[PDB]
């Protein structure tokens, strides 16, 4: 687990739920029932930049605007 | 201080303490990053 990820040089906390990770790529999940979902950014926000949270991981966000736009 | 509040719900359920306390503050009204920007702080003032 990790308890932020950075993205764009800014830090993503999860609005609810914790980040796993199965060994080769990280989800968001809630805490009580295991139940993966990709990590969005409807998922989490933003709250200060990847230089203050302590154990801060690099990943991939994915912005659901982009691909509609193609 | 390693299973938070699981072992007493069944199996406890091991989590990195800085995690357990960023819960806790969710828990009464304040954001978690409030705590993880601040974590030396909080460690300091516990400690004394
Ligand atoms: C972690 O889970 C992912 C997703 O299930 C696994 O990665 C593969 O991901 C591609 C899409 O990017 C899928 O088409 C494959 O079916 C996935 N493979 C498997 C076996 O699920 C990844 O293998 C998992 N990692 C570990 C260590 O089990
Ligand atoms: C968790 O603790 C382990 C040690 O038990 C840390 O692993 C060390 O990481 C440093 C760099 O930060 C390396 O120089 C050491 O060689 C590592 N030790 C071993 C035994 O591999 C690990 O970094 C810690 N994790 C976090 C997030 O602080
Ligand atoms: C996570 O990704 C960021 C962005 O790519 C990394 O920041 C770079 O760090 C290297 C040194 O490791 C520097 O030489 C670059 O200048 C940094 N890039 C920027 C844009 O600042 C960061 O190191 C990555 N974290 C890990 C653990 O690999
Ligand atoms: C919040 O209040 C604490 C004190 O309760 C401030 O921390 C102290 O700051 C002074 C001045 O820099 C230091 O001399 C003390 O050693 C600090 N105390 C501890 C326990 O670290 C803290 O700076 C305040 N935060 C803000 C943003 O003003």
């Amino acid at each position: 687990t990790a308890p932020a990820i950075c993205h764009d040089g800014k830090a993503h906390f999860p609005r609810e739920g914790v980040f796993v990770s199965n060994g080769t790529h990280w989800f968001v999940t809630q805490r009580n029932f295991y139940e993966p979902q990709i990590i969005t950014t409807d998922n989490t926000f933003v709250s200060g930049n990847c230089d203050v949270v302590i154990g801060i991981v690099n990943n991939t966000v994915y912005d659901p605007l982009q691909p509609e736009l193609d | 201080i390693t299973s938070g509040w699981t072992f007493g719900a069944g199996p406890a359920l091991q989590i990195p303490f800085p995690m357990q306390m960023a819960y806790r503050f969710n828990g009464i009204g304040v954001t978690q990053n409030v705590l993880y920007e601040n974590q030396k702080l909080i460690a300091n003032q516990f400690n004394s």
